[PDB]
Order: C-alpha cells, then sequence, then structure tokens
C-alpha cells in the first residue's frame, strides 16, 4: 500500500454527451419541386 | 435548381404519392423517399442527409418529425424511439459510440425522466432519475454487485456522488456518508455489516 | 520452497489502473482485484503492477 | 441463561427454515400434472423459498451459455458474474448485472435432458448479488424432484398410448 | 367421430414435451383453415395453446358450404 496522504473512491466517467454542439439542430429541408 | 421530385403529382404541381425527391447541392444533396401530401411528408418516410451523412427512417407528421422513429446521427450514436416536432421526446433508447446504452425517457434533446445507463468499458450502471442528460438520484451499481445509492451531482457536477451510503459485497459493508469538495470520502458512523439497497 | 509460479509481463494499462486503487492482498493468485475502477486482470496482474 | 436461551431460539428458528424449504422440494415430485403445469409448479417454488430475483424454466453469434449444459453433458452450471461471462443472452438486449444458476431436468434411467430451471438475481427486477450456497442447493433440489415428476408423467403418457 | 375422442386426444397431445412431427403439421394445417391469425402457432410452443375443448366444438361450427 502507497502510504501517501491523497486517496479517494474514484467517480464514475461521465456520460457522453448529444451530437448537440455546446445548439445546432439538422432539420429536414422543405421546399417544393 | 427546382428539386427533382419522381413520383405520383397532383395538381398544382403538389407531390401526393409514394415516390422519392432529390434536392439540389449547393456534397451530394438530401433525399427523401416516402409518402408526401400536398407540397408537405405525412407517413412512413426516409430522408437522407448529404453533408453530414445521417438518415432518419421514420414516421412524419406536417413535414417534421413526429412519432415512433429511428436516427442515426453523424456520430455513429443511434438513436430510437418518440419524437416530437423534430425533437427527441418521450421514450426511447440511445446508443452512444462508446458503446454505452441508454433506456429511458427524453425530453428536449436530452436524458430526462426514469432511466438507466450502462457503460461498456466498466459494466457499471446507474439507474434512476435524470434530468438534463444528468443523473440526480438512484443506484449506482458495479459489475459485481457493490453499489452506492444516493443523490447524484448534475450535469453541472458531471454526474458525482454527494451523499449517500456505500455497500460493498466482496466484504458485505454498508456505510454512510458523504463526498468533501477535494473529492475526500467522508462516513459518519464506523462500517456496519448489511445488505444491498434493493428499493 | 514450494511450488513457484511465473508471474506474466506487466502493460502500461495494468500501471495506469493500479495507481487508482487500494486494495489488500488476499493472499491466492486467482483473486478479483476491483470491479470499479476496472482493473484489467486477476490478482497476480495487480501484484505485478505493484512490484 | 437468557443468552444461551436467544441462540437456542436462533439454532431452532433456521433448523425450522430449512426443514419448510425441504418439505416444499420434495411435494413437487409426487405432483402428477401436464408438463408446462409441472414446469410452472418449479418456478413459483424457487421464486418464493430463494432469494432469487427471476426464475425462468425452458423446454459471428457466440454459442448461449446455456448449450453448455447440453454439449458437455454437465448437470448443473453457475456464472457468479454475467459480466465477466461473455456467451450469457439477454432477452431484452440491455447487458445486466448479477449471477445466473441453471440446472437441467434428466431424466433417470436415461440421460436426455428435457427441461432446465434457470434462476437469476438481475437488476434492477433482482438482488444483483451472487447466490448464497442455500439458494443454489435449493434449485438443485427443485429441479430433480421435478426430474421425477417428468419421468412420472413419460411413464403414464406411454401407458396411456399403449393401452 | 373426431369428437368422440376429444378429451383422450387432447390428453395425449398435452402431455407431448416434444414436437410430434407429422402430426404438429396436421395441427397447423387445420388451425390455418379455422381462420386463426397464423402468427401464435408458428413453434409448437405457442401451438400448444390453441387446442383445449373449444377446438372440436369450432371444427362444426366452421361454415362447410362457404367458398
Amino acid at each position: 500500500i502507497k502510504a501517501g496522504g491523497e486517496w479517494s473512491p474514484c467517480p464514475p466517467p461521465p456520460p457522453v454527451p448529444q451530437w448537440g454542439a455546446p445548439q445546432l439542430l439538422l432539420e429536414c429541408n422543405d421546399l417544393p419541386p | 435548381p427546382q428539386p427533382v421530385w419522381e413520383g405520383p403529382l397532383d395538381e398544382d404541381g403538389k407531390p401526393h404519392g409514394l415516390g422519392k425527391m432529390e434536392y439540389p447541392p449547393p456534397k451530394p444533396g438530401d433525399k427523401f423517399e416516402g409518402t408526401m401530401e400536398h407540397g408537405v411528408r405525412t407517413g412512413k418516410g426516409t430522408y437522407t442527409w448529404g453533408v453530414s451523412g445521417a438518415v432518419y427512417t421514420g414516421d412524419y407528421v406536417n413535414g417534421k418529425k413526429h412519432g415512433k422513429g429511428k436516427m442515426v446521427y453523424p456520430d455513429k450514436g443511434v438513436y430510437e424511439g418518440d419524437w416530437v416536432e423534430d425533437v427527441m421526446q418521450g421514450q426511447g433508447t440511445y446508443t452512444y459510440p462508446n458503446g454505452d446504452i441508454y433506456q429511458g425517457a427524453f425530453w428536449a434533446g436530452k436524458r430526462h425522466g426514469k432511466g438507466m445507463y450502462h457503460y461498456k468499458g466498466p459494466c457499471c450502471q446507474l439507474v434512476g432519475d435524470w434530468a438534463d442528460g444528468g443523473f440526480t438520484y438512484g443506484r449506482w451499481v458495479y459489475a459485481d454487485g457493490s453499489m452506492f445509492m444516493g443523490k447524484f451531482g448534475g450535469a453541472a457536477a458531471d454526474s458525482k456522488p454527494t451523499a449517500g451510503s456505500y455497500f460493498y459485497s466482496s466484504s458485505s459493508l454498508v456505510q454512510e456518508g458523504h463526498f468533501a469538495k477535494d473529492g475526500s470520502w467522508v462516513g459518519h458512523r464506523d462500517p456496519a455489516v448489511g445488505k444491498e439497497f434493493s428499493v | 520452497g514450494g511450488p513457484l509460479q511465473q508471474l506474466p509481463y506487466v502493460t502500461p494499462e495494468q500501471i495506469k489502473a493500479s495507481r487508482l486503487l487500494r486494495r489488500y492482498l488476499t493472499g491466492r493468485l486467482d483473486a478479483p482485484v476491483s470491479a470499479f475502477p476496472a482493473f484489467p486482470g486477476n490478482e497476480a496482474n495487480y501484484l505485478r503492477a505493484l512490484i | 441463561k437468557d443468552r444461551l436461551v436467544k441462540e437456542a431460539q436462533s439454532e431452532q428458528a433456521a433448523k425450522s427454515v430449512a426443514l419448510t424449504r425441504k418439505e416444499a422440494a420434495d411435494a413437487l415430485a409426487l405432483v402428477t400434472a401436464e408438463p408446462r403445469e409441472l414446469l410452472e409448479a418449479a418456478v413459483k417454488l424457487v421464486k418464493q423459498h430463494t432469494a432469487a430475483g427471476a426464475a425462468y424454466a425452458a423446454v459471428p453469434e457466440p454459442l448461449p451459455y446455456s448449450f453448455r449444459v447440453l454439449d458437455e453433458k454437465l448437470p448443473m452450471l453457475y456464472v457468479p458474474n454475467v459480466a465477466a461471462e461473455e456467451r450469457v443472452k439477454f432477452f431484452r438486449k440491455f447487458p445486466k448485472i448479477g449471477s445466473y444458476q441453471a440446472c437441467g431436468v434428466a431424466l433417470p434411467a436415461s440421460g436426455e435432458f428435457k427441461a432446465l430451471l434457470a434462476a437469476d438475481t438481475l437488476f434492477p427486477e433482482g438482488s444483483g448479488q451472487p447466490l448464497s450456497a442455500d439458494d443454489r442447493d435449493f434449485v438443485w433440489e427443485v429441479s430433480q424432484s421435478l426430474s421425477r415428476a417428468l419421468e412420472a408423467v413419460q411413464a403414464r403418457a406411454a401407458e396411456a398410448l399403449a393401452a | 367421430l373426431a369428437s368422440s375422442h376429444s378429451d383422450a386426444t387432447l390428453s395425449s397431445l398435452r402431455n407431448m414435451l416434444s414436437v410430434p412431427q407429422g402430426t404438429y403439421h396436421v395441427v397447423k394445417a387445420l388451425l390455418h383453415l379455422l381462420g386463426r391469425p397464423a402468427a401464435s402457432f408458428s413453434t409448437w410452443k405457442r401451438a400448444h395453446s390453441h387446442f383445449s375443448p373449444r377446438l372440436f366444438e369450432d371444427m362444426a361450427a366452421y361454415d362447410a358450404t362457404a367458398e
């Protein structure tokens, strides 16, 4: 056992975000023929 | 550069049937196929984007995504579930590029409701109340049975545990406590033998 | 004396994962070190990384 | 005297629960019924007495781990951690945390496996913690009782067909 | 004459763990003829539920005149 003064239980990995940027949202183009 | 339509055409040049439409590129342009009505789409359709490469094969209402649907984003992340007003809402499932799976409720395009997130690297699962794509309360379960019940920080705190109780199945000990700012675990009493947190 | 096993080699992943956890050695060479933080191996790999 | 009495009563309670569990396991063999009904009765007995989260019987893509029972002709299988194993199959297609156990139903005077009793603890519908040896022993005993009952069922069916 | 032995036939059919191949084929055909949803007797496991006392009564009830 390392006898340093520092240790703490590990937090869970951060859930990964969505494709939206910090937001852009892709939209179907609506133009008639 | 009017977009080309191939399929049945109603009066006034309004598409009215099962056909395919291709749009002019500004990198190919987009392409829709499926039922259309009076210039707007309705029913089970498939829209393939040009620049990004996303493909949405799902229902349509009033020219917007609505009802059950399934999308493959530019990143290999695949969503599958309910849509309202071309925004992810209601119950569904999401598969991330990392392999992490999420089952639960969405609201305004984020994780929100009662859901479970399963990581790929470590088999740990987060189960409970999500808000704004973050974990608020519930049970964080390891791959063997050891777990932690309590309140997790929001999206601001990156879903870190803040207060609650640890249970370790290797030794079968239960300890209740909280986390300091530095991350050090501070317990309120000495550990005691117990059992898993089955709500 | 007695039997004498040979520890396998050590990879950078095992060394990096060992710096995160803090365990008492059970004394036998086939024992799960931890579920989280995840460790890539059994007791022998943890012992090799500690060494 | 008080301490001695408390210890004695704890021991008596443990013996009582062991006796009632074994008595239930002995009853299933006696039941005469359609095979699906005998399987359903076993599932109920396993769920009530054991701490198992769910009990279900049953009558490239990795080979499901339950096929090990048929291929290696081994009567009982126990996976303490499904996370460690890779041949385990999840019905709802979502990865689960917990243990698993499956002890097949082998008819006596033969070796053909007819049914399979699978009891598991998977979060969140289950404890998610390894089955204690008493639970596993109960699952084995229930499966043996079911084996005797199924042998009786086949015997009666053959007699009726030849009648 | 079919419904004469309905109870015995149902009892012998229900006690079978395995799949009696030819008999399963004729039972599946008969279930198609009686206009069942056809997605509920694909495998023998699901086809077990369909046969019961009511099966023999339905056989007489089904119209033999309709085209």
